[PDB]
């Protein structure tokens, strides 16, 4: 399980 | 009457978001007089992202790499500078929106609402509160990135948080305006986790004494306790030490009640160590720890 | 990830209210183009509020009995009508912020976000659902009245409820924008009581369907029940019958997740049966009934 | 217990 940089 | 999850009227922000694009990666910016406030996240593609190096993908933009939305309007961007985990761009135009604001940082336990913005556009608004472990318990999906936490003092818009990722478990975690992490978090995609976390005594209390203003009284009881007999039994559940500064910020509230703080402490002591059997108060059937005491004075 | 109660953005609505006087009353008004809305009750006083005669009242008075404040500018009232239970003031100036709006009247079950507003300045937002019984379970204080609910649709502001007073058990009764009564209640101070409430149950199992989506999936089982014998057991925990047309509108839902609607009726039915047993869905300890099946797919 | 019209 990875951090999400929530971007797009 | 009544007691609900309030955020605080998002207009004044509302009108400060715009959308930031720099190559195929878009995210959401805060537009406060000349100046665009967003994640660094914005400059990463794909493959960055695992082990960034930010100094190095910045020396290698120039303005023209970033595209600014207002609504309609495209935005010039005429400068550029890190601070921290937030690019600052300077624009050729101040916002004519701009609320009186200001940059705070709050502490584990304050509350805050959040603006959940997505391509620059608002989508929805709620309230909530920095856990002790900083992270969030927020709603959030990809896109949101940029959207911003914040609260309403009179005319002043005190701006707390900026969103910049979501953490395996789920939860959330950002910044403050300057782009400094709230807790031991940083932005790269690698295997980061939250703390343990534990349980805001303070706001509990808080919300035990808005049920009593609002007619729940089952949980009370005439028994007291001491400070140092409480905070025995929180340890054990998880609980925060409770201190004098606690009992000083609850007397307002233990005044327009007239249960002593000490005397709360004795129905929480009892809610702990036998629930609430098929009970609720303030319509939960869990003890609630998002609401301040200043989040109940002002809403009863 | 994660799930909130969400309200909309309320700024398109924040540009909408004024204050309005008349006499020693002052309560909360809503500006659109050169009419200005608010409860019929502002022209009534202490002893007028048991049985008011409202057309008594308003034949007694003329446009410049109202003061209508809107900011720092007030307005200058140059009409007056009544509408069912709401005042339709006539102004000088159309709002210059007014948004593209509709009045629409919503159903039991439904949500909508509430900008809870004093002397004319909005404090907080909210979201709530209308009761089948009628009522909202909101959070307002005196001078709360004239506040409203609505819906944002994409830049459209659906007005469905305007705030007029408070039960006896503290849950709150208003009006559509057409000055209509929801439920069976009428706007002077008697001993009016809601009648007894029921669960919405499309609504739980739509929120059930959004903890699987987000990872909260240890209430799920291997059985299926049938629309009937799920409705059987319905009614003794006092929740609504389900629909073919609710089964319908779970459609999307159950797709994403692959779990048939009849397949999370099983689970509701044993979380009814035999509770959570000091486990939680959501961050809550009781099933929620005010998430509508669009209020989930929109915020998941 | 009467209703209040929460006026101010």
């Amino acid at each position: 399980t990875f951090t999400r940089l929530q971007s797009l | 009457s009544g007691f609900r999850k309030m955020a605080f009227p998002s207009g004044k922000v509302e009108g400060c978001m715009v959308q930031v694009t720099c190559g195929t990666t878009t995210l959401n910016g805060l537009w406060l007089d000349d100046v665009v406030y967003c994640p660094r996240a914005v400059i990463c593609t794909s493959e960055d992202m695992l082990n960034p190096n930010y100094e190095d993908l910045l020396i290698r933009k120039s303005n023209h790499n970033f595209l600014v939305q207002a609504g309609n309007v495209q935005l010039r961007v005429i400068g550029h500078s890190m601070q921290n985990c937030v690019l600052k761009l300077k624009v050729d135009t101040a916002n004519p929106k701009t609320p009186k604001y200001k940059f705070v940082r709050i502490q584990p336990g304050q509350t805050f609402s959040v603006l959940a913005c997505y391509n620059g556009s608002p989508s929805g608004v709620y309230q909530c509160a920095m856990r002790p472990n900083f992270t969030i318990k927020g709603s959030f999906l990809n896109g949101s990135c940029g959207s911003v936490g914040f609260n309403i003092d009179y005319d002043c818009v005190s701006f707390c948080y900026m969103h910049h990722m979501e953490l395996p478990t789920g939860v959330h975690a950002g910044t403050d305006l300057e782009g400094n992490f709230y807790g031991p978090f940083v932005d790269r995609q690698t295997a980061q986790a939250a703390g343990t976390d534990t349980t805001i005594t303070v706001n509990v209390l808080a919300w035990l004494y808005a049920a009593v203003i609002n007619g729940d009284r089952w949980f009370l009881n005439r028994f007291t306790t001491t400070l140092n007999d409480f905070n025995l039994v929180a340890m054990k559940y998880n609980y925060e030490p409770l201190t004098q500064d606690h009992v000083d910020i609850l007397g307002p509230l233990s005044a327009q009640t007239g249960i002593a703080v000490l005397d709360m402490c004795a129905s929480l002591k009892e809610l702990l160590q036998n629930g609430m059997n098929g009970r609720t108060i303030l319509g939960s059937a869990l003890l609630e720890d998002e609401f301040t005491p200043f989040d109940v004075v002002r809403q009863c």
